[PDB]
């Protein structure tokens, strides 16, 4: 609330009577050394601050409370409670200041890799993994949060995230040019869809992905893995992307730059491309 | 053949109107269908989140009934 | 030739009327599923939550009354 | 050419029509899932209430 | 000739909604996948608490 | 009714128990001790009668218990089943009388915010904007409340719910507020969903929508909006939205009313028109001079 | 096959121990008061009894161990597992024997009507109803259970569930020459069905539903309802519904059937009908 | 990689730890008689190596450690728990060794069922017959498992899943068995979709495939069978296989395999195949003479 900053001066306050807590386990816990349930409501208050600290929009003191909440309450007991505190820190964190939520973050992960929860490590490692792309420029941990991530879910037989989080990988690994990666990924990927019924529509771009890295390594290569692929799937050829890629190489052989201009342009008339293909043409077509 | 090619064109027109309502049908099916999917993982968070702590109360309780 | 003509016209007509209605009352049906589910989802949410505070306000006043007793 | 693209029309709306049947089955599953689910939550809600409080009011009166 | 781009028209929005169809499978059968986990916890955590909660009322006696 | 007749009969007999049970609680606080279970018993049995009132179709009786029965329990150090039937009486007042549905509901949103369950508290903020909105003539309460919610919404991550209420609240201040925010609500939503591949070929609707209030305004700078919406938006070029727009400023130019009329009513062929589209045209063209 | 029959076997022995233990628990209360927990554990013989009778494939045994597993439950004063219990029964009577099931799921109705909950009520409302529909010809019995739960779910506004209940009725009450309550519903659900951003397509669907039964009674009436649903509904004209009435109106004025029967032969073969309006469009023919 | 050689380090050490702890175990029973917390922390000892041992990539041993707490926490009357680290240990399994895993998992359906679950033990049931047939090729086992699934889901009105189940055994029964049992299922599942929600025209394609089965037994069979369900079912009428198969049986009846050769050729042209069908048509075709 725009006008909840009294209440909030007074949960400064009441963190402030958790100091007086502190300042009881300093001294006066000798005579109440009974009262770990007064250090469980200290840290109940902590909470509560904390939480109209959220509600006061203070993005920082409530992250701040958080972290002090998790760190009181993780007492050698009651772990859960202390992740999920460090997690709601990181949560409060990921905007203003994300630096320490990855930190927290990754307290929670071993918190729950040693208590045995995967999903939620393997999400939260997505997680630290998107805020790296989407707030700094690192790729390559994000690479390598994600290929742990993957590691966890298929450990579980989760096929189709690992999978999903694969082909994010691949792509990197494209824009990244470590060609082998891409292609082995683009390829395990589309041979595993095309294996069940429900995702046999999808095999064709996936295949028409790899041809292209393929035919971005070698060329003299690149005709007999559409033959490969021709082969291993009948109905692969009929697709428009195995028709344009033959003509595409084809073409190549001979240097006229105007037929393989006006294929990518007649392409383009029946339907926009993404930033990926087009970069990836526009380089590798230059030469 | 005139009223064939007439015949045709009200097929056309025809086809544009339900192209016209499919495309704008299946928009809505997917924002809708989008919106459920955020909210069960919010759920299927918070019942994990909710089991383990129940484990853990149980194991709790019985052990301080054990102490007695 | 404009004996060809007529026959594939008319196939081409009734074909793409029978498909398009036929997916348009498909389409239609689902429309109308997918809210009794959104719902049911709501009405099970609400209940969870009701579960998990009954039951941590339950354990906690538990945990204080046995602290209480010894 | 309007042979060639009215097959390829043929083709499209097919695969449309097909894909229709895929998902109307398993958005059913989904709901009769929902269904058990939610009856199953809505008993342990029940179970749990009236079993905590009827035991903390019996632990708690007889003192 | 507004025949041959009518027939353009059809066709993009006709291969466009199978394009977006398709993830609406995808998203459907993930959609469906944790239905049986969440079913499974719900379970397991039901069972659990029975279990405890009669264990506990049993011991009062 | 026989069935609904003695309904009401054995209404009135748990009526008559519930006021023997408030005197007992009076007597309990005053004569005797420990009344806390006994007033709990209470307000178990005003519970069931409040619920039977319910049933009988006597939704008055059933909320003016259930609120009686929620203001008697909250003397007993507890919130939540507080919250609890506030909501439930604030739903039983949802039909018939509303008006003290609004500020149970308030009080419900108070205790859960303090509480700490922010998206409850939204979706209450937002039953509470509806409810105002088809049953309260007056739109600024309700323009408020979407945007707390949506505030609540886009806080806690949530972004869909926010997006949509955003763009709702939006929409309707259009009508009757000022544009300017009317432009600056469509623009961030269609530029968040640009990049996001859901709505990112329905945008163009959101654009069109933005380019009418730049329209509407003046020329120039709907001229330049458009020119900024489709250089950033290369593909909102071809869109059927952008030679209309084109068409009608040209028309508008030129102070012809037959050429503008003329052009809205072919597109109109294309599907029709909508409540506001069409009085947002009426309103423009009216200044034509 | 012998699964079946161990299971019945030892479900046998199980029932010969479960009444000792009901003889020999009341023995024992009597004679030394050791409390009500051996109540409670010939409540759940009776629960594994009976549903190991389930797993034999005896659904009348299994279904009178529920009841009277519930019946003893509720005596031990608890109502929701007994309500669980008799439910259960319910479900195992459905098939076989459904008649005592019908007692069984309305007392469990009641039970729930007491306690106060509405939605599971409902839903047992509308079971019973298809229950009788199904089993039953007393369509009488199958209205008083739907138009009950339509008020349910109409009176927890929870308004889509309530218009399927009211279709139906209004169906079924049109096909039992009452048209007063089909008129009233349709046109109600067309109306409501106005300003639906989804349902608008198929406003006119119940309208003219409405306009074909209102045409039993006589036919300026009919065009009276017909014009004025279209100045209601303006593109209600553009549908060949009211192309199909006014053919029918225009032929029925002259005494032209055979130019009605044509007409209604030819809207068959462009799209077929269903017994119901099969039904009424003869029934009209008669006159 | 470090963290992989020292999470075995490890598990090696706390797997002797447990192991002296349970021996150390029961000697303090019978010397100190403190209870049994001493199996239970054993028991936890046990879980933790092997959810950190799997973690270290290895999984033979540490579905091992998974089976043999469940059998130490199951010989102090705690089930559900054991029963559950059983389907735990069978998911480890999976990837090691199928018998075990196969073994832990009918151990833990039966004593699921036991307790009273059916969906669950479904829900492994089917588990068990997918690996059974994905990598082991066997069918009947298979077809029984399936059945017994479908049972227990219909046992609890899950009206979906048996049909699915019910469907696929059927298909399985007519690529191998004998097709009575593939006749009456499809038919029934055909028949049981005429008011379907939202499958008012699916079951067509359940109805062609019996009528193929006809077929397979003989033309006098296919002809009446073909005839019933034109009658029973009008819609199937104008059905495009029902064209389809008037004009194979008409062919098949003059004894002229090029009309049939490019009815079928036709009909793979205009619609793409599925693998099933056409081998069906070809063992057709083999019986031309």
């Amino acid at each position: 609330g725009m006008d909840t900053s009294g209440k909030q001066a007074e949960a400064m306050a009441l963190l402030a009577e958790a100091e007086r807590k502190v300042k009881n386990s300093q001294s006066f816990f000798s005579g109440l050394f009974g009262g770990s349930s007064k250090i469980e409501e200290a840290c109940e208050i902590y909470a509560r601050a904390a939480n109209m600290f959220k509600m006061a929009k203070n993005w920082s003191a409530a992250g701040n409370a958080f972290c002090q909440a998790a760190q009181l309450h993780l007492q050698l007991q009651s772990k859960h409670d202390a992740a999920t505190c460090f997690v709601d820190a990181g949560n409060a964190f990921k905007k203003a200041d994300p630096q320490e939520a990855i930190n927290c973050l990754m307290r929670a992960i071993e918190i729950y890799t040693d208590m045995g929860r995967f999903t939620i490590a393997a999400k939260h490692h997505i997680s630290i993994a998107e805020i790296y792309e989407t707030e700094l420029v690192d790729v390559e941990k994000a690479i390598a949060h994600y290929e742990q991530s993957a590691d966890y879910y298929k450990g579980e037989e989760s096929n189709s995230s690992a999978n999903k989080c694969l082909l994010k990988v691949a792509g990197y690994a494209a824009q990244l040019e470590q060609y082998q990666k891409a292609i082995d990924i683009y390829e395990q990927v589309g041979t595993s869809a095309m294996d069940s019924p429900l995702l046999k529509y999808s095999a064709k771009d996936y295949f028409f992905k790899a041809a292209l890295c393929h035919f971005c390594i070698d060329m003299l290569n690149a005709k007999l893995a559409v033959q490969k692929y021709e082969e291993l799937f009948p109905a692969f050829s009929d697709s428009r992307e195995c028709k344009l890629m033959k003509k595409l190489l084809e073409a190549h052989e001979e240097q006229n730059v105007d037929s393989y201009t006006e294929s990518v342009k007649e392409y383009d008339s029946i339907s926009r491309l993404d930033q990926w293909l087009t970069t990836m043409l526009l380089r590798i077509k230059k030469t | 053949a005139l009223s064939e090619i007439e015949t045709r064109h009200s097929e056309i027109i025809k086809l544009e109107n339900s192209i016209r309502e499919l495309h704008d049908m299946f928009m809505d099916m997917a924002m809708l269908v989008e919106s459920q999917g955020e909210m069960i993982d919010r759920i299927e968070y918070n019942v994990e989140h909710a089991v383990d702590y129940v484990e853990r109360a149980v194991s709790d309780t019985k052990k301080a009934v054990k102490y007695q | 030739r404009a004996d060809q003509l007529a026959d594939e016209s008319l196939e081409s007509t009734r074909r793409m009327l029978q498909l398009v209605e036929e997916s348009k009352d498909a389409g239609i049906r689902t429309l109308v599923m997918l809210d009794e589910q959104g719902e049911q989802l709501e009405r099970i949410e609400e209940g969870m939550d009701q579960i998990n505070k009954d039951m941590k306000e339950a354990e906690k006043n538990l945990t204080d009354l046995g602290k209480f007793a010894g």
